[PDB]
């Protein structure tokens, strides 16, 4: 809506056009991240992690 | 056979001891029952819940 | 505020009572008014409660009062 | 099942909804694009209005 | 443990699958945080076989209910064992019996 | 307005379906209560005259007597025999020493034979429900937690 | 640091009469509420020097319990009346005052005979009525020095409490400083008998438990 | 009335390393229980200490793991060094370094000493190395605190970043487990009525007794001083 395409047009910060998606902890936990594991469909290639 | 256990020690046949207060230090009259209950902890936790 | 016992004798009626504190609450909040009693960081809620205590507040005053106000 | 009698349909959220505090920073943005508008000229204030 | 139990908590300790058990008698050739090679007793020894067998031990894993299964050794190095003896400590088991 | 006025757990302490007070102190504080105010054929400190509540706490918590000790305690108790008018009267009573120590705790419009025996649950309701055909709501609201704050205090140091 | 524990930054004294106060010292180390206030109420209520009647001799009727006509209050309702006397004697540590009256009016404390050293707080302290006008009584009162509470048991002998609190109870709530929502604060809650008035008594208990403590402060 | 006769402390006596039994000789009437009261709840609860406040193991990640060749997880290691005995001399912090190698208990003994820091137990058992070739090296971190601080609230963010393989474990910061006093008639030619006080207080070895009493009449009289004069 405009004053957000007047806020981001004073500032230059430009659309993302990408959601921030992502996995954060669930609120009031607090523990170590004993481990991690990952599955790659045959189709996607790899990351580093992987 | 408690009470013979208990002479092997030496507590009282009784079972109830005389204990202080923690705060004033003055006895508690008419003294109480001490021993070791086994106690398990739930799996009802207070963050499970809150 | 712990019993409203005073504030619902100076009114006679529970929900009544409840509707004076809350007009007179809301002048005293929003609409913007000074407590007619000295309010010692009481909410607006305590402070219309204790008011109607003392007897400065009541639905005839506060009628009263908005004509006064409509005379300004 | 069984823990309340309540059919799926009761977990399916609306993510179509401005939250209120969405809402809430939506105008206060707009009240503050206005007392920044304020503080510029009367060309400057209608173009960037208008623009 | 228990102070005051009954004898049942071995039982319940052992028939359950929480805690490793020997399955021939022998010699704690290694133990370690995570495994126990035990070298048999000669009488048991299957004259194929080669001698020695590994518990594995689980260490922290998820149960069903998000506490924490994990086995720790109770045995030492150079200690001996017969078959049906605990090895690994299940999760809430202390000595071979059921500690709750 | 509504929750504060109305729905506030000192405006409703009657039960809506008999107007007996629902803040009867439960198990504890029974105990407490019941536990001082309760006599004993020789205790320490047997027939010493006290001047009054004050000194039989001073001398309870000391420990120069018992809190099942009976003594004769002057008491003053105001009556509102009257208009509402709230006549004192002071005399001489038989009491033990807890009776009297909790008597500090009890408003003036009160008889003092609401102490003076054993308090076990019903008379502790009847305590509870007499303090409010006198006095009202603001007391009774200050006397329920006065009694249970005793309550709990002298059923731990009843051990 | 390590050292440090902490202070009472706000202690507020009301006082609700001339001989009945309330002091609260709002942030104290956690746990430190009890260990300062049953300290010093042990102090106020066991080991607190002070004057008080011991023994009287009502000067004709009887050792206990009494027959004695021309006075309306049953005796030992006089020792109860002579008990609450609440005297402050100068440098002489013991010292005996006699009371004598006729008539018909009701006889107060300010009725004693003067005496220098001795001093009554409250003159106007009941002690007996005659009720008679050819009625008339003589007492011969100790007034004696000591430390707390002294039943006549252990001792027309009366109980003696000379230290100048009636009665001393503390109550200990939560405070939170800006963090730390486990702190304490002591809300003191005393009344003496008019020697002094209970902001002194605090402080002089205080003192006292203070100087116990010379030997290993440094 | 005249005065009190102030108390002072006779005698302490070591009947153990960690047990101490000291004495405060001439108390007038009711204060044996005053002063006992109060210097057991001081005590118990406001001693400084020693508290082991981290650990950082090569080659390990999180509490919640194994090392090849000892044979404790990583947590049960941490729970053996809370109990870790310490006394610092000079700092309030003390990082000491624990390298071991070979078949055996690796006891107290095993860190190399400062001088400044004295550890009390030296048989005091850590791990054990179940492995000819096995070897572990921790850094330990001691450091002087008072009362129970839980690496929890200890971490309220943080310092300013903390890597990934140092583990914090509970600190206790208490010499003293358990305190018990008497109270009994101190047998003296002037006065009957006199007591004297008993202390038993078990220390865990970083504690003298005398310091500790010493150090409790200073935290009381300092409360003292602030109710003396008041003020409001
Ligand atoms: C907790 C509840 C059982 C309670 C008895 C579990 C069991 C299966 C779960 C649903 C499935 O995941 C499918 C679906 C995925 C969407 O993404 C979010 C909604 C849905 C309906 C889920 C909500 C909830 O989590 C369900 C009902």
């Amino acid at each position: 809506t405009p004053e957000e395409k007047l806020l981001r047009a004073i500032f230059g910060e430009k659309a993302s056009d990408v959601k921030d998606s992502s996995l954060r902890v669930p609120n009031g936990v607090s523990g170590t991240v004993i481990d991690v594991q990952v599955f790659t469909r045959d189709g996607v290639e790899k990351d580093k992690r992987a | 056979e408690i009470k013979e256990l208990l002479k092997l020690g030496d507590l009282p046949t009784s079972g109830q001891i005389r204990l202080y207060d923690g705060r004033t230090g003055e006895q508690f009259e008419r003294p109480v029952t001490v021993g070791y209950m086994y106690m398990l902890k739930l799996n009802h936790l207070v963050d499970d819940k809150m | 505020r712990v019993t409203v016992q005073d504030a619902v004798e100076k009114i006679g009626n529970r929900f009544d009572l409840v509707l004076v504190a809350a007009r007179r609450a809301r002048q005293m909040q929003v609409g913007g008014k000074d407590p007619l009693v000295p309010e010692e960081n009481d909410k607006t809620t305590v402070i219309a409660l204790r008011e109607i205590e003392e007897g400065l507040i009541n639905n005839q005053i506060l009628d009263v009062r908005e004509r006064q106000e409509q005379q300004e | 099942g069984d823990d309340e009698d309540s059919h799926l349909g009761d977990f399916i959220e609306d993510t179509t909804l401005e939250l209120p505090l969405d809402s809430a920073t939506t105008e206060s943005l707009r009240a503050a694009t206005h007392d920044v508008l304020a503080g510029l000229t009367a060309r400057e204030a209608k173009v960037l209005r208008m623009r | 443990k228990p102070l005051v139990g009954t004898g049942m908590e071995r039982a319940v300790a052992v028939d359950s699958g929480v805690t490793a058990v020997a399955k021939r008698g022998g010699v704690v050739q290694y133990v370690d945080a995570s495994r126990i090679v035990i070298k048999v007793n000669e009488d048991e020894m299957y004259p194929g076989e080669a001698g020695i067998d590994i518990y594995n031990l689980t260490k922290y894993t998820r149960s069903n209910q998000n506490t924490c299964i994990n086995q720790m050794p109770c045995v030492s190095l150079g200690e001996p064992v017969e078959r049906g003896d605990v090895l690994a400590d299940g999760p809430s088991t202390d000595l071979g019996e059921l500690a709750l | 307005l509504e929750a504060r006025a109305l729905m506030m757990s000192t405006n409703n302490i009657l039960s809506p379906a008999n107007g007996e007070p629902i803040i009867v102190p439960s198990q504890d504080v029974v105990l407490g209560l019941y536990y001082m105010t309760r006599d004993c054929v020789n205790a320490k400190g047997e027939g010493m005259v006290l001047t009054g509540p004050k000194e039989a706490e001073r001398l309870y918590r000391s420990g120069l007597a018992s809190l099942h000790a009976r003594v004769k305690v002057r008491i003053t108790e105001y009556e509102k025999d009257a208009n509402g008018e709230l006549v004192a009267k002071t005399s001489l009573k038989d009491t033990t020493v807890g009776r009297a120590i909790l008597w500090m705790i009890v408003p003036k419009g009160l008889p003092y034979s609401i102490v003076n025996q054993a308090l076990g649950k019903k008379a502790i309701s009847k305590m509870l429900n007499t303090c409010y055909r006198i006095l009202g709501l603001k007391p009774t609201v200050i006397f329920a937690d006065q009694i249970m704050y005793t309550g709990f205090a002298y059923a731990a140091r009843s051990g | 640091s390590v050292t440090e524990f902490l202070k009472p930054r706000l202690v507020d004294i009301e006082q609700v009469s001339s001989t009945h106060a309330k002091v609260t010292l709002e942030p104290l180390e956690r746990g430190f509420g009890h260990t300062l206030g049953n300290a010093l109420r042990r102090i106020l209520l066991s080991s607190m020097p002070g004057c008080a009647v011991t023994e009287v001799e009502i000067d004709g009727v009887l050792h206990e319990y009494s027959t004695k006509e021309g006075v309306q209050e049953d005796i030992l309702e006089i020792l109860l009346n002579l008990k609450g006397l609440a005297v402050r004697v100068q440098g002489k540590d013991e010292v005996i005052l006699t009371l004598n009256k006729s008539g018909i009016g009701p006889v107060t404390a300010a009725d004693i005979t003067h005496d220098g050293d001795v001093e009554i707080v409250k003159p106007q302290h009941v002690i007996c009525h005659l009720t008679d006008e050819n009625a008339s009584i003589s007492m011969r009162i100790k007034v004696q020095r000591g430390r707390g509470y002294v039943p006549a048991s252990t001792r027309l002998l009366v109980d003696a409490c000379y230290s100048p609190v009636e009665r001393i109870a503390y109550n200990v709530e939560a405070a939170r400083v800006e963090q730390r929502t486990d702190l304490d604060k002591l809300v003191i809650e005393m009344e003496t008998n008019g020697t002094i008035d209970p902001e002194e008594a605090i402080r002089r208990a205080a003192t006292i438990l203070a100087e116990q403590l010379e030997a290993f402060v440094d």
